[PDB]
């Protein structure tokens, strides 16, 4: 009954950055965990980053450290994500993926998850 | 380093088959591995969460087991509408949520 | 992962030679105003290595 929606996607060149953001409404967003899960077009899942149910730990995914920034608004009731120096290989699609616990890396997986938007590095029209 | 392998490939049966996907995995676990249906035109779901602890708000169709270094995931009917693509993912080892390769399954 | 050092992505306009920036104001990307908040068009400049 929860709804996870995300926004951003679109064409960008390398070397560009672009700006993620996700927006869930049918739970409490003040203490769950978040993640961020990514579909390669030819290949299978894969974590990117993810947040605890407060700003404290912060964990990223070896071949995305130093490239990307997750952050948290639970004002807003929404989280973003900040993708840097981005290469070909980040053309693929992004889930918006919901933790059943309040920290990151724990033996609970991802109960809820949404539609993903997807994303192109080339330049062209 | 722990490396998440899935043994069969692709699956065809019928509507009132039943079939057996298993997922090995290189170093032991401790039960602790999840399985997730993909549909190809919409958001993924979870199915089991644990060993083998159904979730609640899907059919008791599904039913895993295994602990250890192997396990093993069953439907016992496999109507029309459950072809997609599966996954097992493991949360225990250094390398979080390392997710296996794909299992394509069309009935007939 | 070392997160002790950053390094600035997005300004204005290009540094001179031999002066530094300090200031981190969000990056106005497009047109749309961003006040202090955080939005599209509007990102952070610093980035740190992993």
């Amino acid at each position: 009954e929860v709804q996870l929606v995300e926004s951003g996607g679109g064409l960008v060149q390398p070397g560009r950055s672009l700006r993620l953001s996700c927006a869930a409404s049918g739970f409490t967003f003040d203490d769950y965990a978040m993640h961020w899960v990514r579909q390669a077009p030819g290949k299978g899942l894969e974590w990117v980053s993810g947040i605890s149910w407060n700003s404290d730990s912060i964990d990223y995914a070896d071949s995305v450290k130093g490239r990307f920034t997750i952050s948290r608004d639970n004002a807003k009731n929404s989280l973003y994500l900040q993708m840097n120096s981005l290469r070909a290989e980040d053309t693929a699609l992004y889930y918006c993926a919901k933790d059943r616990g309040y920290e990151i890396l724990t033996p609970a997986s991802f109960d809820y998850w949404g539609q993903g938007t997807l994303v192109t590095v080339s330049s062209a029209s | 380093d722990i490396q998440m392998t899935q043994s069969p490939s692709s699956l065809s049966a019928s509507v009132g088959d039943r079939v057996t996907i298993t997922c090995r995995a290189s170093q032991s676990i401790s039960s602790y591995l999840n399985w997730f249906q993909h549909k190809p035109g919409k958001a993924p779901k979870l199915l089991i969460y644990g060993a083998s602890s159904l979730q609640s708000g899907v059919p008791s169709r599904f039913s895993g087991s295994g602990s250890g270094t192997d396990f093993t995931l069953t439907i016992s009917s496999l109507q029309p509408e459950d072809f997609a693509t599966y996954y097992c993912q493991q949360s225990y080892s250094t390398p979080p949520y390392t997710f296996g390769q794909g299992t394509k399954l069309e009935i007939k | 992962g070392n997160y002790n050092y950053l390094y600035r992505l997005f300004r204005k306009s290009n540094l001179k030679p031999f002066e530094r920036d300090i200031s981190t104001e969000i990056y106005q990307a497009g047109s749309t105003p961003c006040n202090g908040v955080e939005g599209f068009n509007c990102y952070f400049p610093l980035q740190s290595y992993g």
